[PDB]
């Protein structure tokens, strides 16, 4: 078997620059004929891989000529002439020239660096349908923000809790290269009615004090 | 082109599943047919693969699925089935159908090897307790993945954030937000629709004011 490695794990680049991904393989895998079996693909958040490159410099069916494929050999290198907003995704590198079996690589995580943006905060308690079944949970939303590094903190009456939180991240969206977090803190209904005040901070580069948000069960 | 996954979904340790792939856009009598499968401890992993009448119909499997796995054509039909026998924990991911190595990808479809229980969601609405106004739905307690949301019929999407389910001892639990000019709500309504295809279930939340 095959051992496709991609470097690096990840990769931040700005819209109109370039970006180089790195994919090597254990062995030489250039056949007795031609060159390589090396294929590239592009997976977006949420989709499946979809072919961009094949035999290391072939572009796939409606591909731009912006991504172009080098290397030779063992290294291959995947390229992106200014880069766009819908180019984000995981890159991936597969091979079929030694097989059964054919091997992909780690993929390569494409980050576009955009300006910095500050959450959008939203809490919302919880609804009735849960509380009739004795659950409450308080929801945080924290939407369009950049770079992704953020801490969210639940204060319950002044008191800070860590335990019955959910935490959710959406990859990076193409529409405005922004990152949007979910925060959910789970209570049982019988200790949520046994507080009054319910407060998720948002603490991001953007900002030297926490973006509050917060709401009283009086409401 | 376009290649369609059918089946899939919760197996308990052991059990067996059919996974069947419709393929359309090209000639699939034509093409090798391969299914590979994706998850977090594993990458991308190729599973199966089978050719042509013109090549005995031969087939190659991965070193971990052999034995357990039978990857099958059918060109009358344009569909690849993938009987897998003996499911193991190890085997949970997402498979996708794809045609030659691999030129072409279908949606792909999510096989849970678990023994718990087929659940069906709960669906919660979230409204607010600005000239932009955020809502949510709130999604907990079901088995397996996945769900998937839409707003309005996927009339609205432009606005709309979903985020990945984790799992935890309530079982799974995602949410939604979509953010709407708040002039038009509530007056303009908004419905958050939530299918969990595992439970043959759909639940539509239309989020109205507190």
């Amino acid at each position: 078997d095959v051992v496709m490695t991609q470097t690096p794990l990840s990769l931040p680049v700005s819209l109109g620059d370039q970006a180089s991904i790195s994919c090597r393989s254990s062995q030489s895998l250039v056949h007795s004929n031609g060159n390589t079996y090396l294929h590239w693909y592009l997976q977006k958040p949420g989709q499946s891989p979809k072919l961009l490159i094949y035999k290391v410099s072939n572009r796939f069916s409606g591909v731009p000529d912006r991504f172009s494929g080098s290397g030779s050999g063992t290294d291959f290198t995947l390229k992106i002439s200014r880069v766009e907003a819908e180019d984000l995704g995981v890159y991936f590198c597969s091979q079929s020239t030694h097989v059964p079996p054919w091997t992909f690589g780690g993929g390569t995580k494409l980050e576009i660096k955009r300006a910095d943006a500050a959450p959008t905060v939203s809490i919302f308690p919880p609804s009735s349908e849960q509380l009739t079944s004795g659950g409450a949970s308080v929801v945080c939303f924290l939407n369009n923000f950049y770079p992704k590094d953020i801490n969210v903190k639940w204060k319950i009456d002044g008191s800070e809790r860590q335990n019955g939180v959910l935490n959710s991240w959406t990859d990076q969206d193409s529409k405005d290269s922004t990152y949007s977090m979910s925060s959910t803190l789970t209570l049982t209904k019988d200790e949520y009615e046994r507080h009054n005040s319910y407060t998720c901070e948002a603490t991001h580069k953007t900002s030297t004090s926490p973006i509050v948000k917060s709401f009283n069960r009086n409401e | 082109v376009n290649l369609e996954e059918s089946g899939g979904g919760l197996v308990q340790p052991g059990g067996s599943m059919k996974l069947s792939c419709v393929a359309s856009g090209f000639t699939f009598s034509n093409y090798w047919m391969n299914w590979v499968r994706q998850s977090p401890e594993k990458g991308l992993e190729w599973v199966a693969q089978i050719r042509l009448k013109s090549d005995n119909y031969a087939t190659h499997y991965a070193e971990s699925v052999k034995g357990r796995f039978t990857i099958s054509r059918d060109d009358s039909k344009s569909s690849v089935y993938l009987q897998m026998n003996n499911l193991r924990a190890e085997d949970t991911g997402i498979y996708y159908c794809t045609g030659g190595v691999f030129d072409y990808w279908g949606q792909g479809t999510t096989l849970t090897v678990s023994s718990s229980k087929t659940t069906p969601p709960s669906v919660y609405p979230l409204a607010p307790g600005n000239s932009m106004v955020t809502l949510g739905c709130l999604v907990k307690g079901y088995f397996p993945e996945p769900v998937t949301v839409t707003w309005n019929s996927g009339a609205l999407s432009s606005g709309v954030h979903t985020f990945p389910a984790v799992l935890q001892s309530d079982l799974y639990t995602l949410s939604s937000s979509v953010t709407v000019p708040s002039s038009t709500w509530p007056s303009q309504t908004v419905t958050c629709n939530v299918a969990h295809p595992a439970s043959s279930t759909k639940v539509d939340k239309k989020i109205v004011p507190r």
